[PDB]
This record gives structure tokens, C-alpha cells and sequence, in this order.
């Protein structure tokens, strides 16, 4: 049995989205359907349970009123729905799964991979690529750090590969970091040696799919 | 509504040692017609769903490596991981299935510890590009340091800089055991025109004094 | 006696107490090294492995101080918390069995 759920969403705020969880495995027999947030860098919530051979469901105190729990038979699926979505509703909904025939408080089994919503008023946007030049002074034979820039796009993900994966040695890719106007941007930075410059070359490959969108530039000391 | 209190919030052991967390609930779990205790323990690789480890609060389960091994019972709970691999590093929740709703705890954020580096310093001025667009960024890289903490502050003209700057962290890189930060602070085009000087200042507790990197506009 | 019979469940057992019996009849025989059984956790036998010609049934009697487990059969929900337990306790020189405290349905 795996439980499998739905992809991601990019939505508005003041929309509502509908998140499904299904069973690879025959069906919901005296089991119950957990439900899990988990907010950006914060620990693990509870949403409620729906227990699909009864057809009752019970919330937590906090979000009782603005989630409604779903439960199908004929296809062995749970369904969560949000209504009057915030601007701080970004977060990942995990199922979880607990055997009723010992008890009915129970520890959860099995996981689903999680749905990630976001909720931003933004529109779908390429990324821009800046070089961060590398330092003329550097650590003086060291070591060089440079990278490139990466701001003003939307949505997350993007993957930033440098010499179309030759080189791995140093970089570093960092989190992105959301900014007030709502655009994302994130830096990432390889390190090599100072003699390396001026002979061999660097490349950000920068790729962002929502907007399927290929950028690359070329990164060198101004001199 | 029993409520978790992992302590701490945040561990640091040395590799292969013994290490330890903590779990109290506000109400009692040891169900007396069983003498079971329903406390269960997850581990939260990141990027992953979780994964249970522990339940009835001793009872290993099947397919964990012999040690983990949980502990204590009522309202004293325990986790301890002896011997602590790299395969380690997570986080680790409480969860108290004794009645509905279920509450998780904070978290713990099991991570290896190891001698302090000296954070290495570069700054970055700004392309041209953003100048012709009519914003300028300014980047302060620190590069490969220990422990966790360390501060940054954007000077420009000898006068302290504030609001307008943010950071990032990457987590510890497995092969070296490391970490890096990079700011990087919000300047308009008029404003980045008329000032001439722009530091980066850091203090850490590997450095002995604060290392100043700074550039010079044009 | 039996253990008590509850609607929609089927009775179990971890571990037997030393003293169960199942060639008249086997034995679990267990000292202080370990416990196995004859006539073919420390103080309980294990479950004998398979051994061909069985009946379809296996009959326990039990000696004093045995425990249970209540799990109800497939299409059922257990509407209390916990896994039951019956356990054999003598009263006043009467051997008799703890009743459980489980209802499933559906």
C-alpha cells in the first residue's frame, strides 16, 4: 500500500485549492486519514482526521471553520479543502495513515510525500542573471570566490548548474530568500583557485520550467 | 489538548557520542489498563516525510538500527542515540497519540559538532547591468565557518546601515561539516551613486578581532 | 477456563506462559538459560514452529498469569483506545478471566 497525493499549486490570495490523497493499496478498511502542516522552517501541526468506514471527521481547535475534510469511497481518496486562503498559508500537507483494528488512537504508518501550496499575488516571471564578479584582490593566491545572481523571479525552483555540471567542487547553492515585492532570489557561489583565472571558464546555467525559461552567462574579473 | 516540550530546541554532539533529548507532556500518558506509554518518536530527514522510530516509547521498530532506544515513562520522557553516525542528522519529534488532538513537539535539531574554523570574508561589487536597470546589490560572502552564530553589519560612508539587508544560510555541508553565509542589502541607483565607501564587517568566535573587507565605488 | 469471547475479535497471544500445553500433549519446559518446548522474553515460551499434519485450530490451556490481545476482525473499527488485554487472576481459590474492555463495529 502507498498513499500518493497531488502535485503542487501556485495560487492567489482569497482562492481555494482542493489537495488529494490516494491509495495505491485496495481501499480505507477501518483506517483514518491524518492531515500535517508543515510551515517553512517551523515543526509539524496537526490538521484533523477523517476516518473514511465511519464518514466522521474531527479537527483541531485552530483550523476548525476553514478546512473541510473529504473522504470518496468508490476511489479510495481523501480530500482537503481551504477557504479565504492568507498570504501565510505557504506551507507542505502530509497524510498519514493509522491502523484501527487495535485502537483507534494509533501511531501513523505510512506518509505521503506532501503537497506543497504556495499563496502570493505575483505573476509568472523569468529570472534575472547578474555575475558576481570575482575579487580582484580575492584572498591573493588562496582562494577566488565568485557566483551569480539570481533575483526577481517566480515560482520556486530554480536550478542553477555552473559549466553544465563539469564542476562541483565549492559551489554553493543558497535558499532562496523572498522579497517584499514578492519576487523571489537566491545566489549561488563557486570557489576556485586565483591562479585558475584567466585560463579556464565559468558558466551559470540558470533554468526555471514554470515559465520554461534557459538563461545562461558568462562570469569574469572586470579587470 | 496535552502539549509537547522537547529541550532543547537545538544539539550539537560530537561524532559517534552519546546523545539525548528530552519530551515532557503536561498530562500523565501511562494508560493504567495497559501500562503502555503512548509516546512515538519521528525522524525528519530534510526535504523528506517523516519517518516513525520509536513507539509505545521503547518499542523499536522494525527495520531502525539497534540504537535508538527509547526510555522513561509518565511525563519524562527520553530518546538517546549512542554512538551517532553521519546518517544521524535530522530532526526528531514527539507526538502524543494518547488522545486527539495529537500534539508534536518543537523539534530538535540533532546536528554533529566539531572544532571551530575562521569564516573567510569576500564582497562583491555591483554589475553593471543592475546599474542600467537602476537598482545596485552589494554582496558580503562568508565562507566555511563553525559554530552556528555570527554576525554581519553593512557600513557605507562610516555610518551604520539597517533595514535593508537580508542573508541566507546553507546547511551543514556533509563531506566537510561547515557552513556559509552570504548578505546582501537593497540600494536604489541615486543612493548607490553618491556614497563612495562600502564595508562588510564580521564577528565570530573563531576570529580573535572583527575583519573589515570593504571596496571602493569606480 | 477460556479467555472471554468478544463479538468481531480474534484473541491472540505474544508470549505463552511456562506451563502451556498443546503423544499426549506438548509442554513448554523453560529454566533459567531459556525456555523451549518438548515433546515433540525470559519465563515464556515462544510459538512452536509449524510441523505437518496440523489441525487447523491450535488449543491452549493456560496456566495462571497468562495475557492476551483483542484485535478485531477484518471490516471493523475499535471504538475505544488501547489494546485490550485479558489476563487469568485467582480469587479466593477460583481461577477466572479478566473481561475486556472493547467493542468493534462497523
Amino acid at each position: 500500500v502507498q498513499l500518493v497525493q497531488s502535485g503542487a499549486e501556485v495560487k492567489k490570495p482569497g482562492s481555494s485549492v482542493k489537495v488529494s490523497c490516494k491509495a495505491s493499496g485496495g481501499t480505507f478498511s477501518s483506517d483514518a486519514i491524518n492531515w500535517v502542516r508543515q510551515a517553512p522552517g517551523q515543526g509539524l501541526e496537526w490538521m484533523g482526521r477523517i476516518i473514511p468506514i465511519f464518514g466522521v471527521a474531527d479537527y483541531a481547535q485552530k483550523f476548525q471553520g476553514r478546512v473541510t475534510l473529504t473522504a470518496d469511497k468508490s476511489t479510495s481518496t481523501a480530500y482537503m479543502d481551504l477557504s479565504s486562503l492568507r498570504s501565510e498559508d505557504t506551507a507542505v500537507f502530509y497524510c498519514a495513515r493509522e491502523r484501527g483494528d487495535y485502537s483507534n488512537f494509533w501511531y501513523f504508518d505510512l506518509w505521503g510525500r506532501g503537497t506543497l501550496v504556495t499563496v502570493s499575488s505575483a505573476s509568472t516571471k523569468g529570472p534575472s542573471v547578474f555575475p558576481l564578479a570575482p575579487s580582484s584582490k580575492s584572498t591573493s593566491g588562496g582562494t577566488a570566490a565568485l557566483g551569480c545572481l539570481v533575483k526577481d523571479y517566480f515560482p520556486e525552483p530554480v536550478t542553477v548548474s555552473w559549466n553544465s555540471g563539469a564542476l562541483t567542487s565549492g559551489v554553493h547553492t543558497f535558499p532562496a530568500v523572498l522579497q517584499s515585492s514578492g519576487l523571489y532570489s537566491l545566489s549561488s557561489v563557486v570557489t576556485v583557485p586565483s591562479s585558475s583565472l584567466g585560463t579556464q571558464t565559468y558558466i551559470c546555467n540558470v533554468n526555471h520550467k514554470p515559465s520554461n525559461t534557459k538563461v545562461d552567462k558568462k562570469v569574469e574579473p572586470k579587470s | 489538548d496535552i502539549q509537547m516540550t522537547q529541550s532543547p530546541d537545538s544539539l550539537a554532539v560530537s561524532l559517534g557520542e552519546r546523545a539525548t533529548i528530552n519530551c515532557k507532556s503536561s498530562q500523565s500518558v501511562l494508560y493504567s489498563s495497559n501500562n503502555k506509554n503512548y509516546l512515538a518518536w519521528y525522524q525528519q530527514k530534510p526535504g523528506q516525510p517523516p519517518k516513525l522510530l520509536i513507539y509505545w516509547a521503547s518499542t523499536r521498530e522494525s527495520g531502525v538500527p539497534d540504537r535508538f532506544s527509547g526510555s522513561g515513562s509518565g511525563t519524562d520522557f527520553t530518546l538517546t542515540i549512542s554512538s551517532l553516525q553521519a546518517e544521524d542528522v535530522a530532526v526528531y519529534y514527539c507526538q502524543q497519540y494518547y488522545s486527539t488532538p495529537y500534539t508534536f513537539g518543537q523539534g530538535t535539531k540533532v546536528e554533529i559538532k566539531r572544532t571551530v574554523a575562521a569564516p573567510s570574508v569576500f564582497i562583491f561589487p555591483p554589475s553593471d547591468e543592475q546599474l542600467k536597470s537602476g537598482t545596485a546589490s552589494v554582496v558580503c560572502l562568508l565562507n566555511n565557518f563553525y559554530p552556528r552564530e555570527a554576525k554581519v553589519q553593512w557600513k557605507v560612508d562610516n555610518a551604520l546601515q539597517s533595514g535593508n539587508s537580508q542573508e541566507s544560510v546553507t546547511e551543514q555541508d556533509s563531506k566537510d561539516s561547515t557552513y556559509s553565509l552570504s548578505s546582501t542589502l537593497t540600494l536604489s541607483k541615486a543612493d548607490y551613486e553618491k556614497h563612495k565607501v562600502y564595508a562588510c564587517e564580521v564577528t565570530h568566535q573563531g576570529l580573535s578581532s572583527p575583519v573589515t573587507k570593504s571596496f571602493n565605488r569606480g | 477456563d477460556d479467555p472471554p469471547e468478544i463479538p468481531h475479535a480474534t484473541f491472540k497471544a505474544m508470549a505463552y506462559k511456562e506451563g502451556t500445553m498443546l503423544s499426549l500433549y506438548m509442554l513448554c519446559t523453560g529454566n533459567s538459560s531459556h525456555s523451549s518446548w518438548d515433546n515433540q522474553l525470559p519465563g515464556h515460551c515462544r510459538e512452536p514452529p509449524p510441523w505437518e499434519n496440523e489441525a487447523t485450530e491450535r488449543i491452549y490451556h493456560f496456566v495462571v498469569g497468562q495475557m492476551v490481545y483483542y484485535q478485531c476482525v477484518q471490516g471493523y473499527r475499535a471504538l475505544h483506545r488501547g489494546p485490550a488485554e485479558s489476563v487469568c487472576k485467582m480469587t479466593h481459590g477460583k481461577t477466572r478471566w479478566t473481561q475486556p474492555q472493547l467493542i468493534c463495529t462497523g
